[PDB]
């Protein structure tokens, strides 16, 4: 059905994402049980980590495009990422390593993330009709790797320790790198322009220096979220006023403020929703005992199933509006399951969290795998900059929001935690319903501006 | 996923026993451990537990008599029972649930030991 380099890219993406979500699924619980962080500390440090891991993606697009070439930057990013995973496994020996290891994952991801997609677009003639389907399968590849990692990582951590799980993430990256090396032939004629000139050792050294410096800057920020907050505050307000001073661009801006809300909500899956499932949900579904942390796997699961269907099955503003209503419903559903459908002991049925994740993953499809491609369509390297910047700000804000659900380590009674989660999840749902409704109010004038 | 209790037995009113719960594969340190007891003709009830981060929960009748503690080098949880009374006579089960909650009902716990018999006899010495 598909070109030969498609399958290489599919499996490289699967394994890289497996490694990343192997870390993401266990990271908040690792902060709490292993480093002894309070839930508030863990939630804000996860917010900072995810902010860096996402805000740095623009660099890697630029480096693959103009400095080293897309194929070289895939190799470099995979190597830095694997190093980061093995470094995170090493930090169970040397705890003071953890932040440097996390910054190495961030920078690794920053270099790697944008590049396989770019490579994939180049495996097909310029408007080959199979591209829509090839990119849907690419997203499903991300989510198969993610599903395996989110399901299995917590089990592995429970039975073998974190060092083994982080090392297995590293291993997933080394097998992605091996699949790339053993299919190098498939992509000999596919790449960006620097890929085909000889490599510039000056630019390679510049990238390695910047990478290292930025590893240290990330480790610092993750250790001191209170100045990351101000760095991103002032950065946002100053790119706010650079933006404001330079009519289809005002559409990209409001679309971005809505993607911000979506990413605040997305940020809850490894933090507040994860601990909600730990604390206030039955850990038994269809008669099987599971690790509650594995519940995060319900999002990629619903994506893997829903993406072909939705591919089969207005324009830009309505799709974003529908995604926002869906995320609203996911949180109102969580709030309702706590308010009305809980046990005497304060525990709620896992089916309610299955529906929460279905809603949230529909929202993801409508908003997240759509905004970037067509925000560009409305619009350039500045908006790519400021888009990844606002999404980093969204993960910082998400960590701060998750802290309203943080449970002191001495609380043991689920009826004591149930009302906290339901208050926060319901207010998140009601605000995101308001936001979705003003989105819908604005959809017509938006659709006109896109003309 | 399989826990083994140890340390039950027969003791005179006012004596002590120490129950221990151990786990096989999963590190017990990620788990709230609750001790339940079934007395003849009654339902399992929550006696006492410790969660994954040293929060404790007790049934009112056993406060100031029972202590739950945790050794996370031996991956083991203890129930020290002092001032034992006849009504403490029961089968004691340890149970394990991931995380920091100790819910009161057996349904909140996925993993269960087989149970040790604790008998407290009103026997005392002759005066
Ligand atoms: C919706 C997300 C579900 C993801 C599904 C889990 C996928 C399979 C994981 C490995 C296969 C099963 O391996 C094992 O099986 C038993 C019963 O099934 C489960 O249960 C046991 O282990 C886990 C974690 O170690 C504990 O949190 C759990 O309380 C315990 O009873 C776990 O899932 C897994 O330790
Ligand atoms: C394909 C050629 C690979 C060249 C790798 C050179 C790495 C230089 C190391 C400089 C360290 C800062
Ligand atoms: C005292 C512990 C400090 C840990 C730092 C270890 C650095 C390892 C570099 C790979
Ligand atoms: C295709 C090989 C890329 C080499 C990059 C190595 C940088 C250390
Ligand atoms: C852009 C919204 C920032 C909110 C700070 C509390």
């Amino acid at each position: 059905q598909q070109p030969r380099p498609f399958f290489m890219i599919f499996f490289v993406e699967l394994w890289e994402r497996f490694g990343y979500y192997g870390v993401q699924g266990v990271l908040a619980v690792f902060f709490v049980k292993q480093l002894g962080f309070s839930q508030e500390q863990a939630f804000v440090t996860f917010g900072a980590f995810a902010a860096l891991v996402y805000g740095l993606i623009s660099i890697g697009g630029y480096v693959g495009d103009h400095l080293l070439g897309t194929k070289r930057t895939i190799v470099l990013g995979a190597l830095v990422l694997a190093i980061g995973y093995f470094m995170t496994g090493m930090s169970l020996l040397k705890p003071d390593l953890i932040f440097i290891a996390l910054g190495t994952i961030a920078v690794g991801n920053g270099l790697f993330k944008a590049n396989p997609a770019s490579l994939l677009s180049k495996c097909y003639p310029p408007k080959d009709p199979r591209l829509d389907g090839a990119f849907t399968l690419f997203y499903m590849s991300i989510n198969i790797g993610s599903l395996i990692a989110l399901s299995l990582a917590p089990v592995i951590a429970d039975r073998f320790g974190y060092s083994v799980t982080y090392n297995l993430c590293g291993a997933g990256l080394i097998i992605a790198l091996l699949v790339y090396i053993a299919c190098r032939g498939m992509v000999k004629d596919i790449g960006s322009e620097p890929d085909f000139r000889p490599m510039s050792f000056s630019k390679l050294l510049y990238v390695l220096l910047g990478s290292v410096v930025m590893i240290f800057v990330c480790a610092w920020l993750m250790h001191n979220v209170e100045v990351a907050n101000l760095v991103l505050i002032v950065l946002s307000i100053v790119v706010t006023i650079i933006f404001f001073r330079q009519n289809k661009m005002f559409v990209a801006f409001v679309l971005m403020l809505e993607a911000v809300v979506f990413y605040i909500l997305y940020a809850q899956m490894p933090t507040s929703l994860n601990f909600f499932a730990i604390n206030n949900v039955h850990h038994e579904i269809l008669g099987f005992s599971i690790n509650p942390v594995s519940f995060q796997a319900l999002n990629p699961f619903w994506v893997v199933l829903a993406s072909p269907i939705l591919a089969g099955i207005l324009s830009m503003p309505m799709k974003f509006t529908l995604g926002m209503f869906m995320c609203s419903l996911g949180f109102l559903t969580a709030a309702a399951a706590g308010m009305w459908f809980a046990d005497a002991q304060g525990l709620t049925s896992p089916w309610f969290i299955v529906l929460v994740y279905l809603f949230q993953s529909l929202g993801e499809l409508f908003i997240s795998a759509l905004g970037l491609a067509m925000i560009a369509a409305l619009v350039m390297g500045f908006i790519l900059g400021m888009w990844f910047l606002t999404q980093a700000a969204a993960f910082l804000l998400g960590g701060y929001v998750a802290t309203f659900t943080a449970v002191p380590d001495n609380i043991t009674d689920p009826l004591e935690t149930l009302p906290v989660y339901t208050n926060v999840f319901g207010k998140i749902g009601l605000v995101t319903l308001g936001v979705a409704v003003v989105m819908l109010l604005m959809v017509p004038w938006l659709k006109r501006m896109i003309a | 996923v399989q826990l083994v209790e140890s340390g039950g037995g027969l003791v005179q009113a006012g004596g002590s026993l120490r129950l221990s719960c151990a786990a096989s594969g999963p590190t017990l340190s990620n788990y709230a451990v609750g001790w339940f007891r079934q007395a003849p003709g009654k339902e399992r009830e929550f006696v006492a537990g410790i969660n994954w981060s040293s929060g404790l929960r007790y049934k009112d009748v056993v406060k100031g008599r029972f202590t739950v503690s945790r050794d996370n080098v031996k991956d083991t949880v203890y129930l020290q029972m002092n001032s034992l009374k006849p009504e403490d006579t029961a089968v004691y089960y340890c149970a394990a649930r991931f995380g920091g909650m100790l819910p009161l009902q057996p349904s909140g716990y996925a993993n269960w030991g087989q149970g040790t018999q604790v008998t407290v006899s009103s026997h005392h010495h002759h005066h």
